[PDB]
DNA sequence: TGCCATCGAGAATCCCGGTGCCGAGGCCGCTCAATTGGTCGTAGACAGCTCTAGCACCGCTTAAACGCACGTACGCGCTGTCCCCCGCGTTTTAACCGCCAAGGGGATTACTCCCTAGTCTCCAGGCACGTGTCAGATATATACATCCGATTCCAGTGCCGG
DNA sequence: CCGGCACTGGAATCGGATGTATATATCTGACACGTGCCTGGAGACTAGGGAGTAATCCCCTTGGCGGTTAAAACGCGGGGGACAGCGCGTACGTGCGTTTAAGCGGTGCTAGAGCTGTCTACGACCAATTGAGCGGCCTCGGCACCGGGATTCTCGATGGCA
């Protein structure tokens, strides 16, 4: 028998091809998944997930830290626009709001 | 239990109104917003009940609300799921 | 004696509570009115404590939203002082009320 | 398929509404071809001795406007006529808010401006009219 | 989990300002 | 007793990736977990949509495509569709 | 062999169990059907027709016709509480408004 | 190329409670869109159900849950009301 | 000689339209809109009859809804006349905008 | 054949009948700019949709099902067009 | 007579050095889930045909859209008044925290046995086609219900004398 | 200091114009029924595993108890904002005459949607390995306090100059 290699080493991503799959075959989705669907899947989930952790990063830099805490991927959703549109309807935990005060009420 | 609602005291409306850019309050807001409140809850919870109560437990689990929340198209991150 | 006007405090307010991240409601009384609105439904429940944590954080957003809204209908209306008929006209128009 | 480059970043547009706006000073000049009632000494002091209401209805006949009670009797000796002519849609605007007005009320103000109480209310009118074009010492 | 009868129709309320 | 499944060492991978010296919380990252999990339930119930419309019995890459297409907002849709079409030439090359 | 008799008419019902057996197991829903799902489903079917068509019969006969159009459904709906709820963000086609015009456009 | 509809189900029960009423054409068309989304939307919240509490099957119970969560009040009683009694004489004079 | 008032015949539009159930838009302006609209994601389509029937119907009744919310939110304002801030207000607490 | 400024065919008296059909009395006389660019953005949206349906379909005509499954999708349901 | 710029007083709000701790980040062993290799049956891709329906042009009538004018009522600004909400100091009140204890119930195996999937018949409920007649749309003729301009008509000013 | 006596303004009372509901007469096309047939649901079996039930164990939820101490409740002034009234000016509503293109009926023409048949590559399934990820444990540094200055920021009290 060869050696085996995963097929996410195959596809060059670090998310789990074989899992994806295995998800996709017991979750009552279809009779039958074709063999790219688990890579296009978890390509894509990959590429989101690395967009909101470099804003996220970037937030925490901002602040002097070297954590990422839940409020700065709050600031970080909430700053960007398709990420917004994205989470509209999501709520965070611990991760506060916006900073923003309506210009009629600041003293004259 | 009885008169519960109370506990919800008007300082604590007051910090809520604050977190939401609100400078000057009238003084009928706190009734209101107690029975705002109280709507609210009752649908969630009887939502929680209602799932607790089809698996044959005893306990509501966070599993539960995190259920109904997500139902009621108030999707919530950090509590499992 | 030293003193503020009015509106002076309101925005100190305004700006550390829209700093920070913690809860703002007593955690003891928020459980024992959500323990009293289930005893309706059925008797002698149990609860995680992350249960009650999840309601709390969902109250709290909620709360939130809602008096962001209430304040631009107040706005809208050449006031700067939030009343319950921009409660109702908020709710009325995101559909929680017909 | 295959896009190049990153992704444009666009930034959210919240809605906000109109703050509105304020003005200090609500008139830039509004002088007459006259003098001021300030300076014509003897209507001076007969706008020191004469009552806050009598100073309403005269404020009210020259600038149409309700005088703060402070600024009522500077309001009125800062006055140097009025900037049109005899004939004016201005001119009679005013002579029908004269004919308006109660006869005691144009007595009194025949008093503050110097001017004779005696006649008809219409010879009233015109005398205060005339007045109020060129306020001239008498 | 049986009942009896007809259910209680309600009427809907709209929001008027004053 | 039994294992429990997460997806906290992709994350982490991921961002050592755009991050080297960046941490992350156990927090953030149970947030970043619930989002994993609601991004997969979304874009997998629409191509299961998609296959039932069209009277097909197997989910492929076209379908996971054409979801991504109509559940992402357009500049994200391009890349992410970019992103996709790039491994899967990877992967069927190989 | 005995002489066949519908599980509708077993059930007392008037909608198609069948039917409704045939339309779960082929929706990608679960793995296996119980025996008495579709009869509880074809009963709630069922009820529901029916209250709906118990209101627009009364609207139709308060707008003197005997037959029932999209307007009377629609009044039906939104003159119930219930009704209004479940069918919240449906679109009636050809259905038109309730009427209502605010007290203050009225004339004093 | 023969379509299947619920026209003639729902012409009978407009027959039982309104015995002199017809309907046109489109508020037939509304009828089938309406028993159309009101069966998904059941049959998701069952399948979901089942899921969350790893069962294989959908039974009776899931039915009954799911319109528990999905119906308001008095219509979800009498609902629970007619399906009980349905199943209870399937099962009573099989 | 015979003139009716403001608002006399604005009410009686008012009832008039309120118990139809008609379309209220030219049929050909909104198949031409539609076209001009999908040319810019693919060229050469072809429509079915029932496709542009089902977006006009929508797009009805999308139109009077968010009119009735706006009418709402002009009312609030002690105002008879609606203005493009009423929209912009009931489409931000809608939601379709942030 | 290319379209061009069609949305000008909705009048000014058609804007004032949809008013009319939602109670509104006055309508100020720079509504009817407001009202067009709000349809506009509303119907891109939905012909988008409907669009990728009629492409993953292989198909070159627009169908009734998939304006009535984009409408769902954007959370507006039609009844009385098939679905 | 003020005014104004005066402050500077005093209060809040950053900025930086020092200490401690508990939570995030590496190691380690194991087991189970992913990987490899090989069959097999069917789902889907491709290649024709058949019509249906979608597009395009053409007169024609007529209702709707479009400018134009005028006047009324509504939007908007300004002023004044009062009462309600904010800021502050003092006294209660109970939330929060750090322990201790006991039992309920959730969470995991083991057995078994009903309950559902999968095959063959087979036959009757439901769909497609075809037709007649009556419900509803249309057309007039007429009476009733509002709208709004006008005229009349109670009492209370300006003219002019008195 | 009258005092009639015209004059005027309002009020309530018409009364024409117009819009709209109501009472018959036709008329047509869509709905409700009847018929044939075909395929999808019913009936009768068999086989295997999904779930119900019975124990069993240990975590975690519920009470109970003191002790600080910060948050909450309660008066108390006082000032600023909400609300009402008034005036002006312009911008929308109503109506009329002139233009325009929407809707309708008609006729072709062909693109493509939908169906049928034919293969074949690809996904399900099974069996044997093995290393990737998870649970458990240890360790040290990022962050939380804690304090000492330090820099601004309200608000009113004051001084100097004209």
């Amino acid at each position: 028998r060869a050696k085996a290699k995963t097929r996410s080493s195959r596809a060059g991503l670090q998310f789990p091809v074989g899992r994806v799959h295995r998800l996709l075959r017991k979750g009552n989705y279809s009779e039958r998944v074709g063999a790219g669907a688990p890579v296009y899947l978890a390509a894509v989930l990959e590429y989101l997930t690395a967009e909101i952790l470099e804003l996220a990063g970037n937030a925490a830099r901002d602040n002097k830290k070297t954590r990422i805490i839940p409020r700065h991927l709050q600031l970080a959703i909430r700053n960007d626009e398709e990420l917004n549109k994205l989470l509209g309807r999501v709520t965070i935990a611990q991760g506060g709001v916006l900073p923003n005060i309506q210009a009629v009420l600041l003293p004259k | 239990l009885r008169d519960n609602i109370q506990g919800i005291t008007k300082p604590a409306i007051r910090r809520l109104a604050r977190r939401g850019g609100v400078k000057r309050i009238s003084g009928l807001i706190y009734e209101e917003t107690r029975g705002v409140l109280k709507v609210f809850l009752e649908n969630v919870i009887r939502d929680a009940v209602t799932y607790t109560e089809h698996a044959k437990r005893k306990t509501v689990t966070a599993m539960d609300v995190v259920y109904a929340l997500k139902r009621q198209g108030r999707t919530l991150y950090g509590f499992g799921g | 004696p030293h003193r503020y006007r009015p509106g002076t405090v309101a925005l100190r307010e305004i700006r550390r509570y829209q700093k920070s991240t913690e809860l703002l409601i007593r955690k003891l009384p928020f459980q024992r009115l959500v323990r009293e609105i289930a005893q309706d439904f059925k008797t002698d429940l149990r609860f995680q404590s992350a249960a009650i944590g999840a309601l709390q954080e969902a109250s709290e957003a909620y709360l939130v939203g809602l008096f962001e809204d209430t304040n631009l209908c107040a706005i809208h209306a050449k006031r700067v002082t939030i009343m319950p008929k921009d409660i109702q006209l908020a709710r009325r128009i995101r559909g929680e009320r017909a | 398929l295959i896009v190049e480059g990153k992704r444009e970043k666009k930034k959210v547009e919240r809605l906000t509404m109109q703050v509105s706006s304020l003005q200090r000073e609500p008139f830039t000049i509004a002088q007459g071809k006259g003098q001021k009632l300030c300076e014509i000494e003897r209507i001076h002091f007969f706008l020191s001795k004469k009552k806050t209401d009598e100073l309403r209805n005269l404020h009210k006949l020259l600038y149409n406007r309700p005088g703060t009670v402070s600024s009522l009797k500077k309001n009125v000796g800062q006055f140097s006529g009025f900037p049109f002519e005899k004939g004016s849609v201005q001119y009679k605007k005013k002579e029908e808010m004269l004919k308006k007005f109660r006869n005691a009320m144009l007595k009194s103000i025949c008093e503050v401006l110097d001017l004779e109480r005696s006649g008809v209310n219409s010879e009233l009118v015109k005398r205060i009219l005339n007045f109020l074009m060129h306020p001239k010492p008498s | 989990l049986i009942v009896e009868g007809k259910r209680e129709k309600k009427k809907v309320e709209r929001l008027t300002m004053q | 007793r039994s294992r429990k499944e997460s997806y906290s060492i992709y994350v982490y991978k991921v961002l050592k990736q755009v991050h080297p010296d960046t941490g992350i919380s156990s927090k953030a990252m149970g947030i970043m977990n619930s989002f994993v999990n609601d991004i997969f339930e979304r874009i997998a119930g629409e191509a299961s949509r998609l296959a039932h419309y069209n009277k097909r019995s197997t989910i492929t890459s076209r379908e996971i495509q054409t979801a991504v297409r109509l559940l992402l907002p357009g500049e994200l849709a391009k890349h992410a569709v970019s992103e996709g079409t790039k491994a899967v030439t990877k992967y069927t090359s190989a």
